[PDB]
């Protein structure tokens, strides 16, 4: 049945490790909220104003892709309606931009020096991703080697 | 538990289903016959394999209620042999097929509150309470199961009652439609318990044709829906022709001498006697429901008529459930879970101080 | 005595089936009860 | 046509993952299986955060 597969989406969502009354609870959870929508512009549209936003904030290839794959999509509608409504909680060289030196019959313009700056900050995101982790792995061990004893241990309660 | 759990008793026309709310599947399953000498207290399988000096009686046999006597007797074997509990901690939601009378919902808590002394109830029409499980509270659904048939259209979470029609047609007309053919069409056959047994057989293993016309010249030309049945007992029944024309009576319903409308007239009718406002949005999800999904092959007739139904200017959109022959049990499980419903739940408090017909005015 | 009921029912009849302050005196409650549903069912 | 919803299911898999929803392939599969059916999409997408959050309120 229909209401069968939303215990399946309890299923997937809550994985086992109790664990034989969360899942009726989750069940109840699923059912709950389903019916009070239900007592109280096309489909693509919303995509394109969703890619203005991404140009907005730069990266024009990803905008680029999210457009050319509904083009050949309508060249199934009903899941697209849930990604739009799912959208913005869930996880998340090239030498052919500013490298002149690869092609054939490279486009002439002189030089750069403001694309080629911001060349560097496309590693800079990285360099200051990769130590944020050793900054959250110091402080997760710190949280162990300080403290009064067993507070983070249940052995105390042995 | 943190307050006291729910409890669901569904009275059906061919077996009776009881259990607690927090489950999917039933807690027991008995059938609904009631032994009267022709044991003397009670109702289920010993009342049948004792039915030689017991005479044949049912509570529930058209579909609703029509023998009150023995309905309160199949309640009184509910409570002792089927639950046994302490019945002051249990509120408990009775089902009945759509639309109960007033008058049938005042005798109904009138017993629910002596034979089983309930602390606070609920009576629920079926065919909502079955489309609450097939995951949406708006539609038209068509519920034929072993008792009562309607189209009920529904549209702002409870039912439209000028246009819901009421059809004549049960599990009790079908096994008698089987005995007329089968005797009909030459062989011995008398007997009870092969008419049950062959019952089950058009049930599961028998074909409902997509239309007439195919499969007309299908087995006009060769007859394909040819089936063998090898029985323990070693029954032999067999031919594809007498299988076509046993479930043909709904396409063309005077096919058996009946007279009501069949599947497509009665969809039909309901939907044209629903408004043209709220149609469209009724037609965009369109269930299929009843106990007749023991084979899923009348779910294809139907779907086909369906779309031949409606204009092309609106396509069909219809649910066809995976499962739908638990569907009243799960439509009470899945109601019950809600905090919401809680407030349309009646106490005994109010029954008492504004006398029974109370229960018609806050239920309903 | 309810120990020797349901051990009888499972041992010679051979059926596996189903059968269905202070420390505030919880056995009354469910003793009497159990029997009254089990001794029947047997 | 199983040819075509094979492919069709894997290019819907993008589009999914770009729109930054919180489906993986197996939630996926649930969602189209679960759409197939008839019901609303937008009446999906108020259950499936209600999960997410009872969820958390376990652990």
């Amino acid at each position: 049945s229909i209401t069968q597969l939303f215990d399946d989406l309890c299923e997937a969502l809550l994985p086992a490790a109790n664990r034989k009354r969360a899942k009726r609870s989750l069940k109840k959870v699923a059912y709950n909220a389903l019916f009070t929508n239900l007592f109280q512009l096309p489909a693509r549209n919303k995509i394109l104003m969703l890619s203005f936003d991404l140009r907005v904030g730069g990266l024009g290839p990803k905008a680029d892709r999210l457009e050319e794959l509904v083009e050949e999509l309508e060249a199934v509608g009903s899941v697209l309606d849930l990604l739009v409504q799912l959208a913005g909680s869930g996880p998340p060289r090239d030498y052919f931009l500013n490298n002149k030196h690869v092609g054939r019959n490279v486009p002439y313009s002189g030089y750069d020096c403001d694309d080629l700056s911001v060349f560097e900050m496309d590693v800079q995101s990285l360099i200051s991703r990769e130590e944020c982790l050793c900054h959250s792995m110091i402080q997760e061990t710190l949280q162990v080697m300080e403290a009064a004893p067993g507070t983070g241990l249940p052995t105390v309660g042995l | 538990d943190d307050d006291i759990a729910a409890l669901v008793v569904d009275n059906g026309s061919g077996m009776c289903k009881a259990g607690f709310a927090g489950d999917d599947a039933p807690r027991a399953v008995f059938p609904s016959i009631v032994g009267r000498p022709r044991k003397d207290s009670y109702v289920g399988d010993e009342a049948q394999s004792k039915r030689g000096i017991l005479t044949l009686k049912y509570p529930i046999e058209h579909g609703i209620v029509t023998n009150w006597d023995d309905m309160e007797k199949i309640w009184h074997h509910t409570f002792y042999n089927e639950l046994r509990v302490a019945p002051e901690e249990h509120p408990v939601l009775l089902t009945e097929a759509p639309l109960n009378p007033k008058a049938n919902r005042e005798k109904m808590t009138q017993i629910m509150f002596e034979t089983f002394n309930t602390p606070a109830m609920y009576v629920a029409i079926q065919a909502v309470l079955s489309l609450y499980a097939s995951g949406r509270t708006t539609g038209i659904v068509m519920d034929s199961g072993d008792g009562v048939t309607h189209t009920v259209p529904i549209y702002e979470g409870y039912a439209l009652p000028h246009a819901i029609l009421r059809l004549d047609l049960a599990g009790r007309d079908l096994t008698d439609y089987l005995m007329k053919i089968l005797t009909e069409r030459g062989y011995s056959f008398t007997t009870t318990a092969e008419r049950e047994i062959v019952r089950d057989i058009k049930e599961k293993l028998c074909y409902v044709a997509l239309d007439f016309e195919q499969e007309m010249a299908t087995a006009a030309s060769s007859s394909s829906l040819e089936k063998s049945y090898e029985l323990p007992d070693g029954q032999v029944i067999t031919i594809g022709n007498e299988r076509f024309r046993c479930p043909e009576a709904l396409f063309q319903p005077s096919f058996l001498g009946m007279e009501s409308c069949g599947i497509h007239e009665t969809t039909f009718n309901s939907i044209m006697k629903c408004d043209v406002d709220i149609r469209k949005d009724l037609y965009a999800n369109t269930v299929l429901s009843g106990g007749t999904t023991m084979y899923p092959g009348i779910a294809d007739r139907m779907q086909k008529e369906i779309t031949a139904l409606a204009p092309s200017t609106m396509k069909i959109k219809i649910i066809a459930p995976p499962e739908r022959k638990y569907s009243v049990w799960i439509g009470g499980s899945i109601l019950a879970s809600l905090s919401t419903f809680q407030q349309m739940w009646i106490s005994k408090q109010e029954y008492d101080e504004s006398g029974p017909s109370i229960v018609h005015r806050k239920c309903f | 005595l309810i120990g020797k009921s349901i051990n009888f029912l499972h041992q010679v009849c051979h059926d596996q089936t189903p059968t269905t302050t202070d420390l505030e005196n919880a056995f009354q409650g469910k003793i009497d009860a159990a029997y009254f549903e089990t001794s029947k069912y047997l | 046509n199983l040819n075509a919803v094979r492919e069709t299911m894997d290019v819907l898999l993008e589009i999914s993952r770009i729109l930054n929803t919180g489906l993986d392939m197996e939630t996926l599969s649930i969602c189209v299986r679960l759409c197939e059916q008839g019901i609303n999409p937008e009446a999906l997408s108020s259950v499936i955060k209600e999960l997410r959050k009872a969820t958390e309120a376990l652990k």
